[PDB]
């Protein structure tokens, strides 16, 4: 869809107007979910090597958990990079063609006739 | 067989029931030959005269399915003389369905494909009346 | 891990320490041949590693303790229930000779995995090879069925087509008299309730299958039972043979190689032991299969992998 | 009658049999390259001269 | 779900490893005859050439 | 997936024998040089929809 | 009809792919391939490519030697069949010489004919540039900058190559 | 266009439909593999001799090159048909039907 | 095989799919399929087996005449456009040719008759290569292709392969011709909406990526080519009969998993462009998947079969496999759904 | 002393320990890194000081 846009800036995982954008939080729900699927992954590494699941190598699920966070902060930062690009051009093209976009003059519902059905 | 179809819906329901008898079963013939073609393709048959054996036999299953559902759906539109009514089309899909029954001789797939290709036959004359697009074009 | 493609990259080449100290030798010969301290005689003059004879209980020797297991956990055979009705209705037969065969297949993987890396030879008793004939004899005295036996073909088909033949195969002598008189004087009251013409089966698979469809692939010690006494007669033939029949000639560092990461993993050895084929002396009910799963987990040192156990006094467990 | 064999019938048991009718004669196949690829070629022979897809 | 076409079809092995049909290699019987340049007038060598 | 490489590292691999308009050997020109420079003209970054 | 010369040679060309097309036996499919291959090569030097036609001649010739070795070795029965040793050679070898004149003929009486696109039935004479290049055949120094320009392609190439000797030689191994 | 392509386009369908039909044999559609090579060398060239884009030149070689590249593999691959079976037969290739 | 030769194998087939992906040549294109086809051949053949050669004499002959006409559309472009970027095409003929070319390299239906025969023969570890990593190079070239695609014809190759791929896991009880036919499905489902929105295509072909690279590296974890030694799992670690039932209710296309997400928003771009037809029969059509699934599900986790005694030996060994990712590939299988607009990084 | 065959993960892997922590520091200070300077990125280019 969006691949004109990336088309002048080609491979780019964030772009240098991608950090006019507010980052995501270290608390971010989102980013708290990937954190839990790292600590999914850790239990499911220690149950299917018949490790005990919830002790062994906190270590190994803290790097888990910790790798999680730090690649779906990224990704929530080109999330959130493309959605802005999204509105931008949405807004910008809604503003460039007046035409296309006419200003609907909202009737009240005292003009507006409606048909009445009734339940009987 | 692109041609077939709009040589088909291009004339009125219910005004010459020759034509559209006809293009029902040039439609019918070429969907058998295509079943015909993949069949002598994936399974090779005994011989050259078992295989259009085979081909004879589906392209003309197929050819009286077309003839009596195009038969039917223009006769049942003319005593009923109402033609943007998927219920002819109902009434041709049973039609073809019993025919279909009756080519390969048991009656529980003729009264299956009975009822399945009316619901389909009125789904089509549904997608021709409202304009439901099947393969649509890419809009946004 | 430690052996794998990457340390075989970096430079460790098997044949590097194949030296013609490393053979893999099987002694063999029929039940009381005094093959059972004579091989070790073979392995205490060269060097070489002894292997037992691998029983019920050799899955249950090389992992926990090494201490056997309850014969509900391993096997669920017995080999005196066998000598005492071979003809029985459960199936203990053919169940403890599939059981015998899977215990032989990891013998022979451990002595193909001491031989790749330790570079040693290695005594065997009775390998993978030569277990058939048992169930050959099993067949023959009405023992098993044929299903039986068609069950072992296509485990044997499958598995032992992996694994090369040994290099020297020492074959005893013993007739069935001297065979009866041993067990006799052995004292084994269940060992004496052996029936004579299955000793016969087992000396006639012996003489007839197994020592003429080795004799290509590998190259054959025969003896009587008089020289089987004299240990030092077999240590000095084998220092003098002439190793030129066998797979063992087209053997570079690749195929090798090959062989030790199939050998390592134990479960890939033992893959087509426990085939889906349903027959009703190897197939154990859904129910029972839970139960005593469950009864394994339960058990001292068996609940985890091999280092993660605190019953049994494994430290650092949360930084492994 | 109906709700232990008709309408056991008429939606689940016909579609079960339709699709397993069908599930067999797909896979019923031979495993022959001569007739998959003569498959490939009234494949592409009905799509040029058939259904005019390089139009 | 067994049809009639598809009943011989046995299940395909476990290694997915086949036997090797050792259908004969047919070594080809040269008769390096008694009429040649180099068997010395009167020899008659058949051969079994393997190419 | 484009993932072009050659303009984020700048390498030139194929960019020379894609057109007939590009930098030939001796400064040959194609029969058919000047109409696909002038169609490359119109065409470049108006997009293919506007450009058919 | 000398001016169709390329024309006479490409019907020559497809008369050839009939003869392989057919398929009698890979001897006679390497007998009508280098009959194919040895006028592909005079097709497409009366356009200048004299380099690129002894090229696909002699590439193709080292081809059908191996392709003859290996049918003589492998893909050999007791009676090859020639043309006419099965009839599902020579139907449709005769139904293929049978057509490629037909379109001929529909080509030459019309001097136009659409099986799918839309063909001339002028030669091929007419379409030729006017001009001279100086000196030097431009077709040789287009090939002459595979090394000065294609520096990625001789890469790939290469290296297609390399692996596809380490790609034989891992199939034809068996252990 | 011009009255070449028709005879060069016509040798590719042939040698199309000589690959897509098999006669039980299989060197004889490696050389239908080969021929849609040539056919498509010959095409190619035509077209890029007839524009004088001569920086493509190079590039019928390199297609020929891949042609071979892939025919030798098909050798490579015949062997194995005719080490394991007595033929290259394509009916001897139906084990993978269960 | 050595195992420097079979690195640089695999280097040579990721270099063909990466030769395919960035390049703006369509002989380069070419280029990359000849030597994404010629490096994987002696991945088909590792163990030197005749199913083996058989498998790779199919594909060889499938991905030799699928180079053959992906070539010809090529030099009909060069024809009718006098150039060689890697962009829309300029003429229909020259569409169909590389529309059917690219079809038979995905092994989409009718030119599916290949798929399961060749994953029949390999070995899990080729077939997965085969099932995934193959199917990113002509979807590249669709990628860039779609101004010049016809319409009907490759909504007609979707909802066939759909259909088609349905019914053939039907009949099935080896694995690797269930995944096959699942693959043929699937395959129908990305190039459905490839046409309405791209980005729905390659969100779909990465899911599909991870479900099976999941259901692969559980039965080589497993050991497992038939259904009934999968069936065998339960005796010996009963975890794995949860993963293969999360991920084979994923891959049916249940919430709240994530292989509900592809289809869905498939669904949710197809529907924007007046087409509800289609993605209905397409939905009911999955449900043939679903149902072979669920005979998976049965056969492994739900139910017991009865198992063998020799199991009692592999109690007392633990699994020594380099699962590779395993754990990483089952969550991400699994419980990837709330995190569906993620997809605007595919954008 | 249980184990007849001395278990490989018996005693643990210090140098895969170490950089097992070594790697989670540095993925935890390198992520606040790039988050304050992103978060001081953002309040420059707008002004929210
Ligand atoms: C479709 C038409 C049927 C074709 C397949 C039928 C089954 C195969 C068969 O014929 O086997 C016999 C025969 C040989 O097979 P066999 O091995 O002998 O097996 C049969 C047994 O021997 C036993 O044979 P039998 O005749 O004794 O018993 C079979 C049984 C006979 O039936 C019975 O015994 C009882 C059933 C009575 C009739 C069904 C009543 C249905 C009522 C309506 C449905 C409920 C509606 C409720 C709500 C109402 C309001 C909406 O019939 C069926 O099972 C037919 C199932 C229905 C097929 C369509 C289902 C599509 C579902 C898609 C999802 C929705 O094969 C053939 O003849 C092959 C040719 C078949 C026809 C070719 C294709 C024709 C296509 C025409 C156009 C179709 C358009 C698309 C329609 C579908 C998509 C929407
Ligand atoms: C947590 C979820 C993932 C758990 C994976 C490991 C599971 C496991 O093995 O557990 C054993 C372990 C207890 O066992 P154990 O005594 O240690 O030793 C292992 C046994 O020997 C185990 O015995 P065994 O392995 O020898 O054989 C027995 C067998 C028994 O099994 C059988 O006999 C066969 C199967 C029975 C029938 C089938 C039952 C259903 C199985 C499938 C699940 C379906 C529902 C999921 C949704 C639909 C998917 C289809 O298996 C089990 O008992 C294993 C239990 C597995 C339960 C969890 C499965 C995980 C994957 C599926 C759920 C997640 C993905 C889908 C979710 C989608 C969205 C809703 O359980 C746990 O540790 C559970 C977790 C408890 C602590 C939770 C703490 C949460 C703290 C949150 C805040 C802090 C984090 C902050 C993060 C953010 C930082 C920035
Ligand atoms: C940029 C794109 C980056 C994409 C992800 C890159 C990593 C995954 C792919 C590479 C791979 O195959 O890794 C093998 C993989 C282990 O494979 P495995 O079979 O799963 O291991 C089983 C046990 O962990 C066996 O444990 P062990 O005995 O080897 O000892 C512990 C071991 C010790 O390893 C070390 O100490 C390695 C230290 C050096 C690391 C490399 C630097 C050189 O640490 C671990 O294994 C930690 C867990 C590894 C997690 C791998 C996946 C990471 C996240 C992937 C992305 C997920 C995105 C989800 C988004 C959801 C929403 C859309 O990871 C490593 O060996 C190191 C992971 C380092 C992650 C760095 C993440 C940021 C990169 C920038
Ligand atoms: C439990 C057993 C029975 C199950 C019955 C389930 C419901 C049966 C009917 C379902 C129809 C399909 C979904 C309709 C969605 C309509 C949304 C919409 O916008 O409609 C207007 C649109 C109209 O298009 P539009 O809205 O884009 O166009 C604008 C409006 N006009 C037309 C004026 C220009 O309708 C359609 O496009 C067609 C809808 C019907 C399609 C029928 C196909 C399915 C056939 C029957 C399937 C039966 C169940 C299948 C499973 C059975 C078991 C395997
Ligand atoms: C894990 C993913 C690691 C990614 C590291 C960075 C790689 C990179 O630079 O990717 C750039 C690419 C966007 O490049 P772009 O030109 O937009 O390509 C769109 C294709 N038409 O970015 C992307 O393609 C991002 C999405 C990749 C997601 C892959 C895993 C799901
Ligand atoms: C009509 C007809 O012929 O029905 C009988 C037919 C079986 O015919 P046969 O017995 O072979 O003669 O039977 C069939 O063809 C099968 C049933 C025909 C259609 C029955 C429709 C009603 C079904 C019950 C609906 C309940 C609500
Ligand atoms: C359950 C199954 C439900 C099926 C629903 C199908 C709904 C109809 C969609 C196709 C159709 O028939 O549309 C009618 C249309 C004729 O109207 P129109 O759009 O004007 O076509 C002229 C094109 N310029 O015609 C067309 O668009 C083309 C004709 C398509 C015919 C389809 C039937 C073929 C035979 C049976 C299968
Ligand atoms: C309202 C909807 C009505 C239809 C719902 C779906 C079909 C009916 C429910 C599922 C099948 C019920 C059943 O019991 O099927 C069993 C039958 C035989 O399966 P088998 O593997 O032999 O089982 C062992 C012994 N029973 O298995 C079969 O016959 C296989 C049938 C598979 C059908 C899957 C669903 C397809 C739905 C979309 C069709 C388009
Ligand atoms: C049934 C089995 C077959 C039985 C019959 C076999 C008959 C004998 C076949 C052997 C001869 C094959 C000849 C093939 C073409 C060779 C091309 C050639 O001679 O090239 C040399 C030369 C290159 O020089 P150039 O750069 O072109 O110079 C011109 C500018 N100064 O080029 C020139 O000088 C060009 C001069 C004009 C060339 C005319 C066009 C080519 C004519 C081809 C005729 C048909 C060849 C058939 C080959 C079949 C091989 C078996
Ligand atoms: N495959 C087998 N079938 C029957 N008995 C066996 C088998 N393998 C080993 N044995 C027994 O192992 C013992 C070997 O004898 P000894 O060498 O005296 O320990 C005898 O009790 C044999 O019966």
């Amino acid at each position: 869809m969006m691949t004109g846009r990336q088309a002048r800036a080609p491979l780019q995982f964030l772009p240098d107007e991608a950090r006019s954008l507010p980052p995501p939080k270290l608390t971010d729900p989102r980013l708290a979910y990937i954190g839990f699927l790292g600590y999914c992954s850790g239990l499911i590494d220690n149950a299917i090597r018949r490790r005990p699941v919830l002790s062994a190598g906190l270590h190994r699920q803290f790097l888990y958990i910790t790798s999680f966070v730090f690649v779906g902060y990224y990704l929530l930062k080109r999330q959130d990079y493309m959605y802005a690009v999204r509105d931008h051009d949405m807004f910008s093209y809604i503003k460039s063609h007046p035409e296309d976009f006419p200003e609907k003059d909202k009737k009240t519902y005292r003009e507006v006739f409606e048909e009445f059905h009734p339940v009987r | 067989a692109k041609t077939l179809l709009h040589q088909y819906w291009d004339i009125p329901e219910g005004t010459e029931c020759h034509r559209k008898t006809y293009a029902a079963t040039s439609i019918g013939g070429a969907s058998g030959l295509v079943v015909s073609a993949y069949s002598v393709a994936l399974k090779t048959p005994t011989s050259f005269l078992e295989g259009v054996a085979r081909t004879g036999r589906y392209t003309f299953t197929a050819a009286a399915i077309g003839a009596i559902f195009g038969l039917t759906s223009c006769i049942s539109a003319q005593v009923r003389e109402k033609p943007d009514d998927p219920l002819n089309y109902l009434i041709g899909g049973c039609a073809g369905g019993l025919t279909l029954g009756a080519r390969t001789r048991s009656y529980g797939i003729g009264a299956a494909a009975c009822a399945y290709m009316g619901l389909t036959a009125a789904l089509v004359k549904m997608g021709q009346l409202e304009g439901w697009k099947v393969f649509a074009e890419p809009k946004v | 891990l430690q052996y794998g493609p990457l340390a075989y990259i970096l430079g460790e080449k098997t044949t590097k320490k194949m030296t013609e100290n490393s053979k893999l030798i099987t002694v063999d010969g029929n039940i009381c041949s005094g093959k059972s301290k004579l091989a070790k005689e073979v392995a205490e003059k060269l060097g070489l590693k002894h292997f037992p004879e691998a029983g019920i209980h050799y899955a249950d020797s090389t992992t926990g303790d090494g201490k056997p297991l309850p014969v509900r956990f391993s096997g669920n055979c017995s080999l005196e229930k066998f000598y005492d009705d071979p003809k029985s209705n459960d199936g203990n037969s053919y169940r403890l000779q599939a059981w015998l065969y899977a215990s032989r297949l990891l013998q022979y993987a451990d002595a193909l995995e001491h031989l790749l890396s330790t570079g040693q030879g290695v005594v065997l008793e009775r390998s993978i090879y030569s277990d058939f004939v048992f169930l050959e004899a099993m067949y023959r005295q009405g023992f098993i069925r044929k299903q039986c036996v068609d069950h072992y073909n296509q485990v044997k088909k499958v598995t032992v087509c992996e694994y090369l033949p040994p290099h020297v195969v020492i074959y005893v002598d013993v007739p069935v008299s001297e065979v009866q008189s041993r067990i006799q004087k052995k004292g084994n009251p269940h060992e004496m309730k052996i029936t004579s013409a299955y000793l016969q089966d087992i000396e006639n698979v012996y003489k007839g299958t197994f020592l003429p469809e080795m004799s290509e692939k590998c190259e054959v010690l025969q003896y009587s039972a008089w020289e089987a006494e004299d240990a030092e007669k077999v240590v000095e033939d084998i220092q003098y043979l002439k190793y030129d029949k066998g797979p063992w000639l087209d053997q570079d560092d690749r195929k090798l190689h090959n062989l030790r990461m199939l050998v390592q993993d134990k479960l890939e050895v033992l893959n087509y032991t426990s085939i889906p084929v349903f027959l009703p002396e190897v197939t154990i009910g859904a129910h029972q299969s839970d139960r005593v799963f469950q009864e394994f987990t339960e058990l001292p040192g068996r609940k985890y992998r091999a280092g993660y156990n605190e019953d049994v006094g494994d430290k650092w467990i949360w930084l492994k | 009658l109906l709700d232990l064999i008709w309408l056991e019938t008429i939606l689940p048991k016909t579609i079960s049999l339709a699709q397993m009718k069908m599930s067999t004669t797909i896979t019923s196949q031979k495993g022959l390259i001569k007739l998959y690829f003569l498959s490939f070629l009234i494949t592409i022979l009905i799509s040029t001269t058939l259904l005019n897809f390089h139009e | 779900y067994p049809t009639k076409e598809t009943a011989h079809w046995k299940p395909p092995p476990w290694n997915d490893v086949d036997p090797p049909k050792d259908t004969l290699v047919s070594n080809l019987t040269l008769n390096f005859g008694p009429q040649h340049p180099a068997a010395h007038g009167v020899l008659r060598l058949v051969m079994e050439l393997s190419g | 997936p484009f993932f072009d490489v050659q303009k984020k590292l700048g390498v030139d691999l194929d960019h020379w024998m894609t057109i007939q308009s590009a930098e030939q050997p001796h400064r040959i020109p194609a029969r058919c040089h000047a109409f696909e420079k002038e169609w490359i003209e119109c065409a470049h970054g108006i997009g293919s929809i506007r450009a058919e | 009809m000398m001016t169709y010369i390329v024309f006479i040679l490409s019907i020559i060309f497809v008369m050839g792919f009939v003869g392989f097309s057919s398929k009698p036996s890979p001897i006679y499919g390497g007998l009508g391939l280098i009959v194919s291959g040895g006028v592909g090569c005079g097709i497409v030097l009366n356009f200048g490519g004299s380099f690129l036609g002894l090229m696909v001649f002699l590439i193709y010739l080292g081809g059908m030697m191996v392709v003859f070795g290996y049918t003589t070795a492998m893909a050999t029965e007791q009676y090859p069949e020639v043309w006419v040793s099965n009839k599902v050679v020579l139907g449709t070898f005769i139904t293929g010489l049978l057509m490629e004149f037909l379109m001929v003929y529909y080509v030459l009486k019309d001097k136009e004919v659409e099986i799918v696109f839309k063909f001339n039935g002028m030669g091929d004479w007419v379409i030729y540039d006017t001009g001279d290049s100086g000196f030097f055949s431009e077709e040789a120094m287009g090939i002459a900058a595979l090394y000065s320009y294609g520096t990625w392609l001789v890469i790939v190439t290469g290296w297609s190559l390399l692996i596809g000797v380490v790609v034989i030689m891992e199939i034809t191994r068996g252990n | 266009m011009s009255l070449v392509y028709m005879n060069i386009m016509m040798a590719f369908t042939v040698s199309l439909t000589g690959l897509l039909m098999y006669r039980s044999h299989l060197m004889s559609s490696l050389l239908c593999l080969e021929g849609m090579m040539l056919s498509l060398f010959i095409l190619a060239t035509l077209m890029i001799l007839n524009s004088h884009f001569t920086l493509a030149s190079m590039m019928p070689i390199i297609l020929l090159v891949f042609a071979a590249c892939e025919a030798a593999l098909g050798l490579s691959l015949l062997v194995m048909v005719s080490n394991t079976y007595g033929t290259d037969y394509v009916q001897n290739l139906n084990l993978l039907q269960c | 095989m050595n195992p420097i030769i079979l690195i640089i194998i695999l280097m040579t087939v990721m270099l063909g799919t990466i030769i395919v992906m960035i390049s703006t040549h369509w002989l380069l294109i070419w280029i990359g399929f000849e030597m994404n086809m010629l490096a994987i051949i002696p991945i088909m053949m590792k163990k030197h087996n005749p199913r083996a050669t058989e498998a790779s004499t199919k594909y060889f002959l499938t991905q030799s005449t699928a180079s053959m006409l992906l070539m010809m559309a090529i030099i009909i472009n060069l024809m009718f456009s006098g150039q060689w970027t890697v962009m829309k095409l300029f003429n229909p003929m020259a569409s169909m040719l590389m529309t059917m070319a690219l079809a038979m390299k995905l092994g989409m239906a009718p030119f599916h008759f290949w798929v399961p025969e060749v994953t029949q023969g390999i070995p899990l570890s080729s077939g997965l290569i085969l099932l995934t990593w193959q199917k990113l190079a002509p979807m590249s070239v669709l990628y860039q292709i779609l101004p010049s695609i016809n319409l009907d014809l490759i909504l007609t190759l979707s909802i066939l392969s759909i259909t088609i791929g349905g019914w053939g896991g039907l009949n099935q009880t080896q694995l690797r011709k269930i995944m096959a036919y699942s693959s043929i499905a699937h395959m129908g489902w990305m190039t459905a909406v490839l046409l309405y929105n791209p980005t729905m295509t390659l969100l779909n072909l990465i899911i599909y990526i991870i479900m099976t690279s999941t259901m692969f590296t559980l039965f080589m974890a497993n050991s497992t080519t038939t259904t009934l030694s999968l069936s065998h799992t339960w005796n010996k670690a009963p975890i794995m009969t949860i993963l293969v039932l999360i991920t084979l209710l994923s891959m049916g296309g249940l919430p709240p998993l994530s292989g509900f997400m592809p289809k869905w928003m498939i669904i949710q771009e197809m529907t924007k462009n007046d087409s509800i037809i289609l993605p209905t029969l397409m939905a009911i059509t999955a449900l043939l998947n679903l149902y072979f699934y669920m005979r998976l599900t049965y056969s492994t986790a739900l139910t017991m079969f009865p198992s063998t005694n020799n199991m009692k030996m592999k109690w007392q060994f633990p699994t020594t496999k380099r699962m590779t990712l395993l754990p990483t590939m089952t969550v991400l299988s699994t419980m990837l759904l709330p995190l569906t607009p993620i997809l605007s990084i595919l954008e | 002393k249980f184990y007849i065959q001395e278990p490989p993960h018996g005693s643990p892997n210090w140098l895969k320990v170490g950089l097992t922590l070594g790697t989670s520091a540095f993925l935890w200070i390198y992520l606040i890194k790039q988050h304050n300077e992103d978060v001081l990125e953002y309040k420059r280019r707008n002004g929210l000081e």
